[PDB]
RNA sequence: UUGACCUCGGAUCAGGUAGGAGGACCCGCUGAACUUAAGCAUAUCAAUAAGCGGAGGAAAAGAAACCAACAGGGAUUGCCCUAGUAACGGCGAGUGAAGCGGCAACAGCUCAAAUUUGAAAGCUGGCUUCGGCCCGCGUUGUAAUUUGGAGAGGAUGCUUU
């Protein structure tokens, strides 16, 4: 709190953290799944196109 | 008068206490150690069966590897290592056992005279855990066992074994079950 | 298999040879410091089954702790106090485990096993290099050792319902009023 | 039941829509790594313990060793092809055994396996 | 005078007879801080001073704590 | 007045230490006669100070690079030349130590690794 | 108060501090009066000599054949000699024609 | 006389490490009163606040000396329900779970207990022409093999790098 007021008055620039993730969301590579995975459809929608099962539970 | 250092005094008081208290007859039997002649004759045979050092083991490996670039029997050495020797005792694979008298957790060797007695293997309590380690190329060795010797000296091993069951284990017989110290 | 014979000996510690050895060692430890370094464990079978190894990086430290009441009773065990004093003494090491080694009319004596996380013999061994991680800093202060897990009641069953997942975490969960959006 | 300080220990759930997005992104993040594989491992069909729920049937934790050997799946291969394995559970009846070695036989029919290198 | 200058916190809170600071406790290794005064905590907390080294840590983390020089630099 | 750092990097060690002495003796002589009519002399002082910093930077960077060439085979770098990172990053396990695994574990991964499969609809 | 050693030794001479240190630990280590606190050991178990080895486990074949580990170490030196990193073996006679 | 071994010390010897900060959340220790019961002491407050010690990006817990009485379940953790139920109660104040069930997420392992004994096969440092040489640790046990819904050793034949 008292730290955040110092940075508002200081001439030092704010360090904008890029939006990074530990785990990538979309498959990549030259294999069959990566070359036919649509970026905008869900996991269930993509596996429906492939003909594969995503969840083995009920 | 003069003042003695702390660890100096404690060394002497432990020596007095271990020899003058009412010592149970498994530690008191360690006070009886074999004669100077028998120890010397034991190490005459055992030095002939010294394990190879790291320098000469590497030399032999370089000899056999060289001949492959360009036939033996089982090695008979002196067996050491407490966990190894106790197993050799329990499988009756040992012929003579030597036990150091100064193992400072003495629990590592208290059962060892009686275990050799139960299976029939002749044993002898010897002066020096340092002396046995010298024989086997370490700083220390709590126990040393011989299992099998070469054919050139089966007779002097059987003579040494008979000199233990006559010169050492006969005198120990009625004095290994008695409490030590007193006063 | 010498260590099987030692395990049966520690079972019979009222017996003649073990009462004698515990008496002569408790006398020796009273002249020594409150916390002092032991070159080798007094019970090598117990240390090894608790995790001790004869490697550079493993040390053994012996500590005497006052015994009696704090009728206020200290919920901290004497063993946990033994761990906490040594870890303060060796701020660079990690307390692995501890065990009973002796006792007297005034004091109780414990030996603690410590591991150097900066020694690279320790750092290279996958069986012990978990302790180099900084989540294992001062395990004896957070109750993460064997004494601590006993006194925290981290055991399975209906008997340990209040303490098996953390006692204070259980209390905070049960005392939380949980309001959803569609109530 | 407000005798203690319930003001200091009240928890709302305004992250309920936001946690669902994270959970669905974690399932998408997991499926990016295991791209042709299913997200979840195969689990056995087991009977609920008590007298109240004896007639119902649910998914268990893992397949028994006798179920795996009867189906023809080796034990050390099953965790590497998506089959969960439970060493604690026992079969104790032929009905529990036959239902699960049918399930594993049905898994193998629908399974396509790719060679190592 | 009851109190004199304290080397650690810079206030005139060092008792002359006892030589212990009333604000930070200078001979003690730890800085005096109590949870019943949240106002006193926020008066000496991190961020109320220069932040001379800790301000440099966020930028170096963003680059992965890299060391070296850019390619083709003089 | 001002000396560009591009000329600074090309020169050798004895040329640097002579020029640094020439800037320092000039700087001292200015402030003696800058106390009266501190006009363009004050602007010269600002340019003299910046040129001193640029010279001192090239000498230090050359000396540090010569040290890092000397210690390229030795394993005990001086503390000033070691990387900073953080405190906790310097006590983390090495990349090869944390990747080290037991022989039993490597045997199971060699012969039973994770396979690549799919389940049809 | 010199008292002779019970094992037929010699009339001892230790100092009064040495005698007090003996009496201190003996008080902590004494069962009782009346019954014999220090009896002799009756070898009720080691009197019967065991005639057969304790373990009935089989002996592995590696105790009857040359060493596996020594063989693997030999071949590591062979690769060193093949790649020239390690000089081959020189007999002591060749060492006599050396330094 | 010499040389070990053990034990205890010295060294501005070489290589390391700890302290302090922060402490919203986390793990331990220690621990109070008012209030309520229209008075008050058991109780409540509260295993809370204050005080002390110790960590991380999460921590803690964790692969049953478990739950169950079933046609059985099967490491740990969290949500809903169980449920203001069982239980304990100046049976007043009140306090107050857990198993089952639906979900979220899923992952299993390392030692000690063995004789490598036909070969301490293991490891820290130093010097290094970076290739491989010495010292030391260590047999009072460092590698490999094994960890009880297992395993070892033989034998036999397929399958894996
Ligand atoms: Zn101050």
């Amino acid at each position: 709190r008292e730290l955040q007021k110092r940075k508002r008055r200081s001439s030092r620039p704010t360090i904008r953290m890029p939006n990074r993730r530990k785990k990538a969301l979309n498959p990549a590579g030259n294999n069959i799944i990566a070359k036919s995975w649509n970026k905008k459809e869900t996991l269930s929608q993509n596996y429906t196109r492939f003909g594969l099962v995503a969840k083995l539970g009920k | 008068m003069v003042k003695w250092p702390e660890y100096i005094r404690l060394q002497r008081q432990k020596k007095i206490l271990r020899m003058r208290l009412k010592v149970p007859p498994a530690i008191a039997q360690f006070q009886y150690t074999l004669d100077k002649n028998l120890a010397a004759q034991a190490f005459k045979l055992l030095n002939k069966y010294r394990p190879e050092t790291k320098q000469e083991k590497k030399e032999r490996l370089l000899r056999e590897a060289t001949a492959i670039k360009e036939v033996s029997k089982k090695p008979y050495t002196v067996k050491y290592g407490l966990n190894h020797v106790v197993g050799l005792i329990e499988n009756k694979k040992a012929s003579l056992v030597l036990i150091a008298n100064d193992v400072d957790p003495i629990e590592l060797v208290v059962f060892l005279p009686a275990l050799c007695r139960k299976m029939g293997i002749p044993y002898a309590i010897i002066k020096g855990k340092a002396r046995l380690g010298t024989l086997v190329h370490k700083k220390t060795a709590a126990v040393v066992a011989i299992t099998e010797v070469r054919s050139e000296d089966k007779n002097e091993l059987a003579k040494l074994i008979s000199a233990v069951k006559e010169g050492y284990l006969e005198k120990v017989e009625d004095t290994r079950k008695r409490w030590g110290g007193g006063i | 298999g010498a260590l099987k014979y030692l395990e049966e000996l520690s079972k019979k510690k009222q017996s003649d040879v073990v009462r004698f050895l515990l008496r002569v060692r408790c006398w020796e430890y009273r002249q020594l410091n409150v916390i002092h370094r032991a070159s080798r464990p007094s019970r090598p079978d117990k240390a090894r089954r608790l995790g001790y190894k004869a490697k550079q990086g493993y040390v053994i430290y012996r500590v005497r702790v006052r015994r009696g009441g704090r009728q206020l009773k200290y919920q901290r065990s004497l063993r946990a106090t033994a761990e906490e004093r040594v870890g303060r003494r060796c701020s660079n090491l990690r307390v692995l485990n501890s065990y009973w080694v002796n006792q007297d009319s005034t004091y109780k004596y414990y030996e603690v096993i410590l591991v150097d996380p900066n020694h690279k013999a320790i750092r290279r061994d996958p069986r012990i290099n978990w302790i180099c991680n900084p989540v294992h800093k001062h395990r004896e202060c957070r109750g993460l050792t064997s004494t601590g897990k006993k006194s925290r009641g981290l055991n399975k069953g209906h008997r340990f319902n209040k303490t098996r997942a953390g006692r204070r975490k259980t209390w905070k969960r049960h005392n939380t009023l949980s309001l959803w959006r569609y109530r | 039941h407000f005798r203690k300080h319930w003001q200091r220990r009240v928890r709302c759930h305004f992250d309920q829509p936001g946690k669902k997005v994270t959970r669905r992104l974690a399932r998408r993040a997991k499926a990016a790594a295991l791209a042709p594989r299913p997200v979840d491992k195969l689990r056995p069909i087991v009977r609920c313990p008590t007298v109240k729920y004896n007639r119902r049937t649910r998914l268990g934790r893992g397949f028994t060793l006798e179920e795996l050997k009867a189906a023809g799946i080796p034990r050390l291969l099953a965790p590497t092809i998506g089959i969960a394995v439970d060493h604690r559970r026992k079969n104790l009846s032929e009905e529990s055994l036959a239902a699960n070695v049918q399930r594993l036989k049905d898994y193998k029919a629908r399974l396509i396996l790719f060679p190592r290198k | 005078k009851t109190h004199g200058l304290c080397r650690r916190c810079g206030r005139r809170s060092l008792h002359n007879q006892k030589k212990v600071c009333a604000s930070c406790g200078y001979p003690a290794a730890k800085t005096r801080k109590y949870n019943w005064s949240e106002k006193a905590k926020r008066r000496k907390v991190t961020g109320t001073g220069r932040m001379r080294y800790l301000s440099t840590v966020p930028r170096r983390f963003k680059n992965g704590f890299r060391t070296g020089v850019p390619k083709g630099a003089r | 007045g001002k000396v560009k750092a591009g000329q600074l990097w090309s020169k050798n060690k004895e040329e640097l230490t002579k020029i640094l002495g020439e800037l320092k003796t000039e700087l001292s002589q200015l402030r003696i006669q800058k106390i009266s009519s501190s006009g363009a002399k004050l602007n010269k002082i600002h340019d003299l100070r910046k040129s001193i910093a640029r010279v001192l930077t090239v000498i230090n960077a050359k000396q540090r690079a010569q040290l890092r060439l000397f210690y390229k085979n030795k394993k005990y770098l001086p503390l000033d030349l070691r990387p900073k990172l953080t405190r906790a990053l310097r006590r983390r396990l090495s990349k090869e130590d944390a990747s080290r695994v037991l022989e039993k574990t490597k045997k199971r991964l060699t012969h039973f690794p994770q396979r690549k499969y799919a389940v049809k609809a | 108060t010199g008292l002779t050693d019970p094992n037929t030794g010699k009339p001892l001479n230790l100092s009064r501090d040495e005698l007090e240190l003996i009496r201190k630990v003996q008080q902590g280590l004494i069962p009782d009066d009346v019954e014999d606190p220090y009896p002799d050991t009756v070898e009720w178990f080691t009197s019967v000599e065991e005639k057969m080895p304790l373990s009935a486990a089989p002996e592995p074949k590696r105790r009857f054949i040359p060493s596996k580990n020594e063989a693997k170490q030999i071949m590591k030196l062979v690769r060193a000699i093949r790649e020239g990193r390690i000089l081959p073996y020189k007999p002591p006679e060749e060492r006599e024609r050396e330094e």
